[PDB]
């Protein structure tokens, strides 16, 4: 809770819980989704990068290329949490990665 | 002679031997009149035909023909290499770049010639809807 | 005499006369001439400029040519067997083939970084239709310098 | 929180012996010399012990 | 879908069930689907009169 609350208190919304991410919703539009923040995740592995959904998208693209296996990213929560926007961000991830 | 491809030399020989209409071995005003009337059109009635002799008065042989064209040929190169060079110059290799890219680069990268001649040719067509430099047409308009 | 030859080759390399020489181009003339030293060492002999310093401020080639010669004498150039030792790690099935996506990933991300655009140019015209490159041909392509 | 427990207590990553032996043999090429015969399991045991 | 070279290749949208009941009935404090009001609340009269 307090890892979340001190992060979100500083509008650091993303944290990992081991292998994956937990996101507590900012109703404010934070800059954590700027398309130039996506590039900072390019190849930046989970132990190096600060937690974000873009880290999970990069991890799925890395396990894809290494294991030669299909991957998935399973956005979940209550209503109003950001699943549609996080989906739009994951899709934005792959869109801008292919865009450069 | 080392500057010339033997193809152009033989073409100059073919042109010189066909142009001597009276088997003269030399060129005169009357030969120019028949050449312009047969090759061109009746509009060649202007006095300018007399000015053409002023450029090279008196008989001239194939050797002086070759030397005069060779000095006049400064900046000219065989078409086959120019076709290859244009195909290499295009990034797509197929004549589809816009004029503004090529005129900016040519003026920037070397030899700041006057912009107006390249601009008049490349802007002779709108670069936004017809900017494709189909280099075969460019090289042929220069020559063929 | 060889330094004078390198100087005229650099004058023919330079992109425009307005470039008295940018450190970006200093690295590019290093890489394009018959040398390819690791950047941290040459930046060390220059004096380790900051990234904004290296981008904004200018350099003079005159002093660059002696250090160019010195690093050429250091000869941090690899070797064909060393390259095969390096690239063979990717030959996971041991048949002489490596996957181009793996090469772009490590060559862009892991060492001296290159954007996806220049690594694409790096593989443009030689990448296989299935996507598996044969390392002996790739090392030979590198050997073409 | 269970996903934290299982990620800390468990083993988040596993690699096939052939894929990793070939991939990271680079850590100690004397443990996995080329040309010479090496078992992936036994080689992996030596490398990791090294 | 990604190709072998890792570049974006294709995508596939599968949708499971639209809340069709909403089209004709909404409780207090909730809208019908946004397409309805955004065509009614309109900057473009042509959509409103067509
Ligand atoms: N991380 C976030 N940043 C900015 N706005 C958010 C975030 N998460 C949720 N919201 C806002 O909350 C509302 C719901 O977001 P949405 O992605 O549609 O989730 P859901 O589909 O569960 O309603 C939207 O108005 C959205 O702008
Ligand atoms: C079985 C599963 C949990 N798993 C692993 O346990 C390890 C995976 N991949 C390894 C090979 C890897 C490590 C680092 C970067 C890319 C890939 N993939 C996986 O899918
Ligand atoms: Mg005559």
């Amino acid at each position: 809770l307090y890892n979340l609350k001190d992060r979100y208190g500083s509008w650091m919304i993303y944290t990992y819980s081991g292998l994956f991410c937990v996101t507590v919703n900012p109703y404010k539009w934070l800059p954590v989704y700027t398309p130039e923040v996506v590039a900072a995740y390019r190849g930046k592995k989970r132990s190096e990068a600060p937690p974000h959904i873009f880290s999970i998208s990069d991890n799925a693209y890395q396990y894809m290329l290494t294991d030669r296996e299909n991957q998935s990213i399973l956005i979940t929560g209550e209503s109003g949490a950001g699943k549609t926007v996080n989906t739009k961000r994951v899709i934005q991830y792959f869109a801008v990665i292919a865009a450069i | 002679f080392s500057m010339f491809d033997q193809t152009q030399i033989q073409e100059f020989k073919e042109a010189f031997t066909v142009i001597d209409q009276n088997r003269d071995g030399i060129i005169d005003k009357e030969d120019l009149r028949d050449t312009f009337a047969a090759m061109g059109r009746l509009n060649v009635k202007n006095e300018e035909l007399d000015a053409m002799m002023k450029e090279a008065s008196g008989p001239i042989n194939f050797t002086v023909f070759l030397t005069m064209f060779g000095e006049k040929l400064k900046g000219a190169d065989p078409e086959d290499v120019i076709t290859g060079a244009f195909k290499v110059l295009d990034p797509e290799g197929k004549g589809t770049i816009k004029k503004q890219f090529l005129e900016e680069l040519l003026t920037t990268q070397c030899d700041r010639f006057s912009q107006e001649e390249i601009k008049n040719m490349w802007a002779a067509f709108p670069p936004d809807v017809g900017g494709n430099v189909d280099y075969k047409n460019i090289c042929y308009v220069i020559t063929h | 005499e060889q330094q004078e030859d390198f100087k005229e080759a650099f004058l023919l390399f330079d992109r425009t006369g307005e470039c008295k020489i940018t450190l970006s181009q200093v690295g590019d003339v290093l890489r394009a001439l018959g040398t390819n030293p690791t950047n941290a060492e040459v930046k060390k002999v220059l004096g380790n400029p900051s990234n904004e310093e290296m981008n904004a401020k200018k350099i003079e080639f005159e002093q660059f040519l002696p250090m160019m010669q010195a690093i050429s004498n250091n000869k941090d150039q690899g070797g064909y067997e060393d390259f095969v030792e390096g690239l063979r790690v990717f030959d996971k099935e041991g048949n002489g083939t490596v996957m181009g996506a793996e090469l772009r990933h490590v060559l862009a991300t892991l060492g001296e970084k290159m954007k996806e655009e220049e690594v694409e140019a790096l593989l443009a015209g030689q990448e296989d239709s299935n996507g598996c490159i044969n390392y002996e041909a790739f090392v030979k392509h590198i050997m073409s310098v | 929180l269970e996903g934290i427990r299982i990620c800390r207590k468990g083993f988040p990553n596993r690699i096939l012996y052939g894929d990793f032996r070939q991939r990271y043999r680079i850590l100690n090429p004397a443990a996995i010399p080329e040309g010479q015969f090496i078992d992936s399991r036994k080689g992996a045991e030596k490398l990791l012990s090294s | 879908h990604f190709g072998a070279t890792g570049k974006l290749a294709s995508a596939d949208i599968e949708t499971y069930l639209l809340e069709k009941s909403r089209v004709i009935f909404q409780l207090k404090a909730e809208r019908d689907y946004h397409i309805f009001y955004q065509i009614l609340s309109n900057k473009k009269p042509e959509l409103l009169d067509m």
